[PDB]
């Protein structure tokens, strides 16, 4: 199995979600529970009195399940909570779309920027557009120099920024200057 | 992967 | 130079492509005329002369695009690749690859194509004769991970190794999709 040998916590979630998390572990031999290797809460965490390895995501657990590796939860931000200066909205005008991010990562970033006050788009168009129902794009937030969407938002003047500039964003309540999170310096 | 190239 | 101190001997090529690549060597600092390597089609071809070890243009090129000097044996395109001319045991399927670029894409489309497949940029489930995309049969990857590899599981299609698609193109026969699932690859 791939979390065998392995054994968790799962913490800060509802009766109902924590029992599906639990089943999921334990359908990926995990075991649930002396010292956890894991404790798993949710994207912005919670109080973990408890003495574990390491606390982690959600994301981490699904991603990890999705991908059947077991990540070092040190190699994505998304995999440990994630500071957020709470109730703060600094993109409320955004309009975000993402490239060269999948599944639960994606679903991850997608809740980040709306909880900012960011709208998500899945397509990245320059105008809008109301027939089709879709909103001039403002951002892109992408893994890589490269792709039909990075060569769109060069060619519009639209930034283009890794990730760290949305995560900047949330653990500082303040719109990250776009300028220092430019893909092209990355 | 910098396209997704996926459809439907 | 990248080729600093090494010789090199082109066999099997064009009039012409003998010329390109004999070129591109050079202007990575290698020499032509016991040489070093003998850079021969993907295919491999008549090598009598004595050489350090048989390589393909496309371990070639993939050297130079990423600027490093690759082992040979760590990728089965960098030397010659057995097929089973003749037979067209990929002769229905529509086939997309994940993961993959560059030469070592050129190379596999190649083979591919060889085998009588067709190959598309996109992974397609469903056919659109306006959008000009047939539905895939195939998805051709590495790693468990990307869109392409969520689509080919919530699809249903096989995502396979690139060792299936070399395995069929040894034997002439079409290897058993189950047999190579990048499901099931450690």
């Amino acid at each position: 199995g791939l979390f065998s040998q392995k054994s968790f916590l799962v913490l800060g979630f509802s009766n109902e979600n924590e029992s599906n998390i639990a089943n999921i572990i334990k359908e990926n031999a995990g075991k649930i529970m002396t010292v956890a290797d894991y404790a798993v809460v949710p994207l912005l965490g919670c109080e973990v009195e408890a003495t574990v390895g390491e606390v982690v995501t959600n994301t981490w657990l699904v991603t990890c399940i999705d991908y059947q590796t077991l990540f070092d939860p040190k190699s994505n931000p998304l995999f440990t909570p994630v500071p957020v200066m709470t109730g703060m909205t600094p993109l409320e005008d955004c309009v975000i779309s993402f490239s060269q991010c999948a599944g639960a990562e994606k679903e991850s970033l997608t809740f980040l920027a709306n909880l900012l006050g960011a709208s998500v788009q899945e397509y990245f168009v320059r105008k809008s557009n109301a027939k089709k129902g879709m909103f001039a794009s403002t951002h892109l937030i992408l893994k890589e120099r490269g792709g039909s969407k990075y060569e769109a938002a060069k060619k519009w003047n639209l930034p283009a920024v890794t990730i760290a500039w949305l995560l900047e964003t949330a653990r500082t309540g303040k719109r990250a200057d776009e300028s220092h999170f430019l893909i092209e310096n990355s | 992967d910098s396209d997704t190239d996926v459809e439907e």
